[PDB]
């Protein structure tokens, strides 16, 4: 039985990188020469693999970013993707790939519905994920849930809009993560 | 509420100092803390931020010779500055960069010189007259920066301008001041400039007649 | 990746509406911030293009998208005058030039003076030439050496006055004493806006 790869590929919405989706991908057989002979991919970076075999279990992790913020998508990298929406590990075995988004999820006004996680204490652990809406506390005062001064919320959007430079226009990112999955 | 900023100084080509953002009212590890420099008349450039979670980005220009640091204890920021070179002169700012929020908080500055020159004292010339007349004097030849200039022992503070002083190629700085005066007093006032350079212990009474 | 900050200076009388414009290399949204320096720190004025900071005057506004920004004040008052700097709110932080707002008043002409070397610098060994332009902003000096100098000159413009609003420049053509031996006529020539014709002030060495 094949895998579902075209449905995380060709999903119509994706997800924001603070909550980043996982499929496990098991029990099926996957040709990954489609997807790069697909030439739809602005990065295709393997990383333990070549572009060339048998996993226990397959992961798609899928979410928006800008262009400028797909280089945090990478071992042993660094900035506000990386450190506090998601994070590959230094160790990593898989692959990552990205294409441009902007005709599908820029909106003229902006689309304020991709959101990330500005605002965080510490570094995210890999393969981590925090969905808190907690107000974050800047300062020695407690926020106590009101928004103000030294009291912020931690997601903000990414307003994406199709005038945008490309660094900043949206791109679609899946991370195949090799962890039942086998090539034909 | 408060930004206290430390440590600048003079410092030759190749040293190394370091600057204190002291903080109240704000967590310097709970929030994004960023350098921001002003080299002198030409406006703001980014240095360095060090993140909540300890990740630090260095603008190209300090990439290997800079650190940010922190100390938590102290709500103290750092910039540790080595390999120092004389276009690294300006006021050193610290602020709090609420990032699509703006940098909200900033520090009253530090100013850092880095040059190869050594203490020295204005040597002041008189500029001389010939309607209305200008006498001066030219302070030329010193090094540090702050000179004082005033007329007839602060009698004389009218028609007086003391100009913004120049950088030679020497790195030595020279500086005029000129007052306005009528063309009949030249004959009946004295016109003494008194300039003082507390870096050199030098105060210099200069006459300046036609 | 570029931010062009356009009016550099900007002359303008309390009441009067005062626009500033910031343009981006390539779109960036609302990614800005608006600040003001008196000759002291910063100050945030405007963050996200629209949104003022807390504190800062109705007077204060943001508006623009993409390539194009501006910052307008509605009625210029007293402390509004300063340096205002637009800022792109990005990892890599990037400032503008910056724009001067300067108080407004009549076209005032130079009075140009020329001082000579002192006999005590000559002595030293260099010749310093100093030439004032008082109570006049765009002003232009040549140094001329027998009717012909550039890279031997520097220059210094004092601050607006207090009372005047005017403007006061003063520059020095420095020479070896030696060089200074090997010409006559030493002159400065002004141009600006209030002199119709441009006014050369000149000695001849030794008199
Ligand atoms: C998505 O749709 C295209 C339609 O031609 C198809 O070729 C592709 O296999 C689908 N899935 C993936 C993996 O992109």
């Amino acid at each position: 039985n094949l895998c579902p790869f075209g449905e995380v590929f060709n999903a119509t919405r994706f997800a924001s990188v603070y909550a980043w989706n996982r499929k496990r991908i098991s029990n099926c057989v996957a040709d990954y020469s489609v997807l790069y002979n697909s030439a739809s991919f602005s990065t295709f970076k393997c990383y333990g693999v070549s572009p060339t075999l048998c996993f226990t279990n397959v992961y798609a992790d899928s979410f928006v970013i800008r262009g400028d913020e797909v280089r945090q998508i990478a071992p042993g990298q660094t900035g506000k993707i990386a450190d506090y929406n998601y994070k590959l590990p230094d160790d990593f075995t898989g692959c990552v790939i990205a294409w441009n988004s902007n005709n599908l999820d820029s909106k003229v006004g902006g689309n304020y519905n991709y959101l990330y996680r500005l605002f965080r204490k510490s570094n995210l652990k890999p393969f981590e994920r925090d969905i808190s809406t907690e107000i974050y506390q800047a300062g020695s005062t407690p926020c106590n849930g009101v928004e103000g001064f030294n009291c912020y919320f931690p997601l903000q959007s990414y307003g994406f809009q199709p005038t945008n430079g490309v660094g900043y226009q949206p791109y679609r990112v899946v991370v195949l993560s090799f962890e039942t999955v086998c090539g034909p | 509420v408060q930004l206290v900023e430390s440590g600048g100084g003079l410092i030759q080509p190749g040293g190394s100092l370091r600057l204190s953002c002291a903080a109240s009212g704000i967590t310097v590890s709970s929030n994004y803390m960023t350098w921001v420099r002003q080299p002198p008349g030409k406006g703001l450039e980014w240095v360095s931020v060090i993140y909540s979670g300890g990740s630090t980005f260095y603008a190209d220009p300090v990439k290997g010779r800079f650190t940010i640091s922190r100390d938590n204890s102290r709500n103290t920021l750092y910039l540790q500055m080595n390999s120092l070179r004389a276009e690294d002169t300006a006021v050193y700012y610290c602020a709090r960069d609420l990032q699509v929020y703006g940098m909200d908080v900033w520090g009253q500055g530090t100013t850092v010189t880095v040059s190869s020159a050594s203490t020295k004292g204005p040597s002041v010339f008189p500029l001389a007259p010939s309607g209305t007349a200008a006498l001066g004097c030219l302070v030329k030849d010193y090094f540090p920066e702050p000179v004082t200039v005033s007329w007839n022992s602060g009698a004389l503070t009218s028609g007086v301008h003391t100009f913004p002083a120049v950088l030679q190629s020497s790195g030595l700085y020279s500086l005029s001041s000129v007052v306005t005066v009528p063309s009949s007093s030249l004959g009946t006032q004295t016109y003494i400039c008194n300039v003082n350079h507390k870096p050199s212990n030098t105060k210099v009474d200069k006459k300046v007649e036609p | 990746i570029q931010l062009t900050q356009s009016p550099s200076f900007l002359s303008a009388s309390v009441g009067d509406r005062v626009t500033i414009t910031c343009r981006a290399s390539q779109g960036i949204s609302n990614f800005l911030a608006w600040y003001q320096q008196k000759p002291k720190a910063p100050k945030l004025l405007i963050y996200a293009a629209s949104t003022l900071q807390g504190g800062v005057p109705s007077t204060f506004s943001g508006s623009g998208s993409g390539t194009e920004f501006t910052l307008t004040i509605s009625s210029l008052q007293p402390e509004d005058f300063a340096t205002y700097y637009c800022q792109h709110l990005n990892d890599y932080p990037l400032f503008g030039g910056g724009t001067r707002v300067e108080i407004k008043r009549t076209v005032a002409a130079p009075s140009v003076f020329i001082f000579p070397p002192s006999d005590e610098q000559l002595k030293s060994g260099t010749a310093s030439v100093v030439c004032l332009l008082n109570n006049f902003r765009e002003a232009k000096v040549q140094w001329k050496v027998d009717n012909a100098q550039s890279g031997n000159s520097q220059e210094s413009v004092t601050e607006q006055d207090s009372k005047d609003s005017t403007y006061s420049l003063s520059s020095t053509l420095t020479l070896s004493k030696a060089d200074y031996e090997k010409h006559k006529v030493y002159a400065c020539e002004v141009t600006h806006q209030g002199l119709s014709s441009p006014v050369t002030k000149s000695f001849n060495r030794g008199e």
